RNA sequence: GCUGCAGUUAAAAAGCUCGUAGUUGGAUCUUGUGGAGGGUUCCCCGCCCCUUGCCUCUCGGCGCCGGCCCGAAGCGUUUACUUUGAAAAAAU
């Protein structure tokens, strides 16, 4: 019965973009799902996007380009610490040249790219590649 | 697609659909390269130059390369607006 | 008054004290005493806005305001007759606590009504600078950098109410809180 | 085309009411909605002739840009096409096909038949489906003349008309043809063709 | 459906035909309206879906009546939608 | 879907938007109060309340003239009751069937329907006693649960 | 088979529903500038109400010319998480 938000959220972006959309539309929306597609945006896998109030929930419009080629969540919110790390940028990612995991972090919801930067860990949400 | 001095390293560069942004492969015998004169505007006449257009083969076999065709029209002085 | 009519304010102040004497002079001769009651206001602010032009702030006490409201259209009618160029908007001053769990000591004082947050504060003080109209919708774009401007739609009928007062409601809403509003009419109504 | 030379006269808007051009079928698509304007209070949808004349000129467009005439193959299988796709060869460089397709005439280098393309003008989208799915084969664009439900798939642009078999197919033939040859510059604008509509109407039972 | 619909800004008359869950922001199908009866004279509102035997305050045994959806009225005049 | 049903439907209600009052209402936020006090004496429950609001007046939602709920002004005046209505509301099917199923024993249909209102009910009671609303010791006992309906 | 299998027909979803432990659970409660390291906003200080959140002291050092100013004592509602320190026999 909706138990987690951001698995369909990523998943509805996901089958509308394989088929040739230009605008999807996800309900309900939150915090998480909205700091996550700001980091799918600064890097250029998504474009522009506009939050609905409706005094609940909200829904969100999203326009796609073709740029993006998966999204996706890893269900337990599991712990990595910086020395875990590698052994998950290597199991998630298609290759080192590109594509991000995206972990919260004491310093907010952040790509490991900088994870690494800042020198902190926390616990994994996904990945967009 | 470049490395550590510069100079590219690759066979060629696919082009991409320009109604769905995924690149054309060389074995996609559906993908079509339709090439749309232009006129000057004033006689109503054909002058040299077109607008080339790239529609990929997936989106030609859904029945959408008619609509996407259009719009990239649209998008120029093809048709200007009010359809 | 027109200096006791500013209490917690550090009371000395020339604009706020000119403006207290002019509207409560008009609350003096009985004119107009049946629909103002000699109530007191809290503070005001002129600043400038982003057409070249200047515009004027009452803050209200919160309690009063749903009675200020009752005259609100009729009241800044006369106040910009007697206030040329300038424009008046009602707000109540709204008090804001910062979030316990850690931006101030937590003492298990007081649970922080949620009526005492930002966003509560920065949502209705944005209802009441449209005030003869009424919000019938909102948006957020989030643009290419982060940036985020909010679109908010404002009732079809009380048009010519509010529709040359949108570009002063920009300027000092970016001034109370620094969001950047745009707003607009919605074609039809459903 | 956006500009006020090639806008509609109404000239040609009594041509497309005498030959019924705007009247569709009693069925639709989820993909010919757009070219719809109404539907009738008897069961039949009416086709926006504005989007007709727009959906003309890109094809006219589309068949301008060919530097050789001569591989621009028209087909029609139909009785209700075969007399207009004849004098469009005349009318203009394009090499016919009225009549059975033989399969394989794209894709064989060994038939004699075998001709290579590079544009593909097509009547009735669902009587011709053989030459459509044989140019899904060897990058062939097309164009095609549908109704309110003809299906489109490997289609380009879709000239909306009755052609249910009428005058119109015959009308939108010759007004091809002829926006065709005025865009090329082989004839001039608004003075009206010596040719005839009627070259490209079919034999209904003669005399 | 073209592949290319945008969403944020649908049709006037189409954001009508769909559920009332089902469209941008919710918003119900029902209205208040201002029934008239012939006879005694009182401007008593009343809901559209009523679902309760209503009463003019004054010379009527009935004044609407409650059916499957919309209540249907004896002989109320006006029924102005109140449009607040 | 439901809890005890297979079947899955979406008929819920839909409030507007605008949270603001009825522009045209002539009843105060006072008056509706009275309105309730007098409606309740009669001893109609918060939902009838609230039917009777929304059909003869023009008060679309107590919530938005007034500030609170209706049930915290029964509450705030000593008028709601002891128990909650929902779980009266079940009870009393309970009760109604567990008579029919003395009556005749071969409905064995009506003895599968009373084993699902009285898990129902337990369900219910679980979740008003960790709130503080009943007697921690409070109990569903067929024969204490008859005389418990009134 | 946690990363990582399978259950229409190949081996396999209890006849059917209810139900305590167990496992899983919707949305929501604070942001911009003046300097600093890194650029052309944004990421150690304080400013819109807040910025280690305060208090009030007292005994002892740090200042000025007694009087007044700021470091320490209370800890901030609790956890899990993450990062850093301490402390961990040798051989392997
Ligand atoms: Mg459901
Ligand atoms: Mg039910
Ligand atoms: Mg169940
Ligand atoms: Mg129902
Ligand atoms: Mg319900
Ligand atoms: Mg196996
Ligand atoms: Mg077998
Ligand atoms: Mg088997
Ligand atoms: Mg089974
Ligand atoms: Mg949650």
């Amino acid at each position: 019965v909706r138990m987690n938000v951001l698995a369909d959220a990523l998943k509805s972006i996901n089958n509308a973009e394989k088929r040739g959309k230009r605008q999807v539309l996800i309900r309900p929306c939150s915090k998480v799902i909205v700091r996550f597609l700001t980091v799918m945006m600064k890097h250029g896998y998504i474009g522009e996007f506009e939050i609905i109030d409706d005094h609940r929930a909200g829904k969100i419009v999203v326009n796609l380009t073709g740029r993006l080629n998966k999204c996706g969540v890893i269900s337990p919110r599991f712990d990595v610490q910086l020395k875990d790390l590698e052994k998950w940028q290597n199991n998630l990612l298609p290759s080192r040249q590109f594509g991000f995991i995206v972990l919260t972090t004491s310093a907010g919801i952040m790509d490991h790219e900088e994870a690494r930067r800042k020198h902190t860990g926390g616990k994994i949400l996904g990945f967009f590649f | 697609m470049q490395n550590d001095a510069g100079e590219f390293v690759d066979l060629y560069v696919p082009r991409k659909c320009s109604a769905s942004n995924r690149i054309i492969g060389a074995k996609d015998h559906a993908s079509i390269q339709m090439n749309v004169a232009e006129v000057d505007k004033v006689t109503g006449r054909f002058n040299g130059q077109f607008k080339t257009y790239a529609i990929c083969g997936a989106i030609r076999r859904m029945g959408e390369s008619d609509d996407s065709i259009l719009r990239l029209a649209k998008a120029d002085g093809i048709v200007s607006k009010n359809f | 008054s027109a200096k006791i009519v500013k209490p917690n304010g550090e009371k000395p102040d020339e604009f706020e004290s000119g403006i207290s004497q002019a509207l409560l002079e008009l609350e003096m001769n009985s004119d107009l005493k049946a629909q103002l009651r000699e109530l007191n206001i809290t503070a005001a602010k002129e600043i400038e806005v982003g057409g070249g032009r200047k515009a004027i702030i009452i803050f209200v006490p919160v309690p009063q305001l749903k009675s200020f409201q009752k005259i609100q259209v009729r009241l800044v009618r006369e106040l910009e007759k007697k206030f040329s160029g300038k424009h008046v908007v009602f707000i109540a001053q709204r008090r804001i606590l910062p979030k316990p769990t850690r931006k101030s000591r937590t003492k298990n004082k007081q649970k922080r009504p949620r009526s005492r947050t930002l966003t509560a504060v920065h949502d209705a003080i944005l209802e009441d600078l449209v005030f003869p109209s009424e919000i019938v919708g909102k948006r957020i774009r989030v643009k290419l950098d982060g940036s985020r401007l909010i679109k908010v739609h404002l009732d079809k009928a009380q048009q010519n109410n509010v529709e040359h007062k949108v570009e002063t409601f920009s300027g000092v809403y970016k001034k109370l809180t620094g969001k950047d509003v745009n707003f607009e009419f919605p074609e039809f109504q459903l | 085309g956006a500009l006020d030379v090639l806008q509609m006269k109404e000239e040609d808007v009594l041509k497309f009411l005498a030959a019924g051009t705007h009247l569709g079928g009693t069925n639709l698509d989820f993909q010919m909605e757009q070219y719809i304007y109404k539907r009738k209070s008897d069961g039949i949808y009416i086709i926006n002739l504005k989007r007709t004349w727009e959906k003309l000129l890109l094809a006219a467009r589309a068949i301008v840009a060919i530097e050789n005439p001569a591989d621009v193959s028209v087909i029609s299988s139909r009785n209700t096409g075969q007399r207009a796709v004849l004098k469009f060869a005349a009318a203009t460089g394009a090499t016919p096909i009225a009549g059975r397709f033989t399969p394989g005439t794209f894709t064989n280098q060994i038939q004699a038949a075998f001709r290579e393309p590079r544009l593909l003008v097509v009547t009735d989208p669902r009587a011709d489906h053989q030459p459509l799915t044989e140019a899904s084969y060897v990058n062939l664009p097309t164009i095609a003349l549908c109704n309110t439900d003809s299906p489109l798939r490997y289609v380009d642009i879709a000239i909306p008309c009755n052609n249910k078999g009428a005058h119109s197919v015959g009308l939108m033939w010759w007004m091809l043809a002829r926006e065709v040859l005025r865009m090329r510059g082989t004839i001039s604008r608004e003075h009206p063709w010596e040719v005839m509509p009627d070259l490209y109407f079919y034999r209904d039972p003669e005399e | 459906m073209p592949l290319a619909k945008d969403l944020l800004h649908p049709s006037p008359e189409e954001e009508k035909r769909k559920h009332k869950k089902k469209r941008l922001v919710q918003s119900p199908n029902s209205y208040f309206m201002d029934v008239k009866c012939p006879g005694c004279y009182k401007i008593t509102t009343v809901f559209s879906h009523a679902q309760t035997v209503v009463l003019c305050v004054g010379c009527s045994t009935v004044l609407c009546q409650p059916t499957g959806g919309k209540a249907r009225l004896t002989e109320g005049c006006s029924f102005r939608r109140k449009q607040h | 879907g439901r809890m005890h049903a297979p079947g899955k439907g979406l008929s819920q209600s839909a409030l507007p938007y605008r949270r603001s009052v009825p522009t045209w209402l002539k009843l105060t936020s006072d008056d509706v109060k009275e309105q309730i006090y007098k409606l309740a004496k009669k001893g109609l429950t918060p939902s009838q309340i609230g039917v009777i609001l929304r059909d003869s007046h023009g008060v679309a939602q107590v919530r938005f003239v007034t500030g609170n709920k209706i049930l915290r002004i029964l509450k705030s005046k000593g008028l709601a009751p002891d128990l909650p209505e929902d779980l009266y509301h079940l009870i009393k099917k309970a009760v109604a069937v567990r008579k029919h199923l003395e009556r005749n024993r071969k409905d064995k249909d009506a003895k599968f329907r009373l084993i699902l209102i009285e898990s129902r009910i337990h369900r219910l009671a679980r979740y008003y006693k960790t709130k503080r609303v009943l007697p921690p010791n409070w109990k569903y006992e067929s024969s204490t649960a008859s005389a418990l309906v009134a």
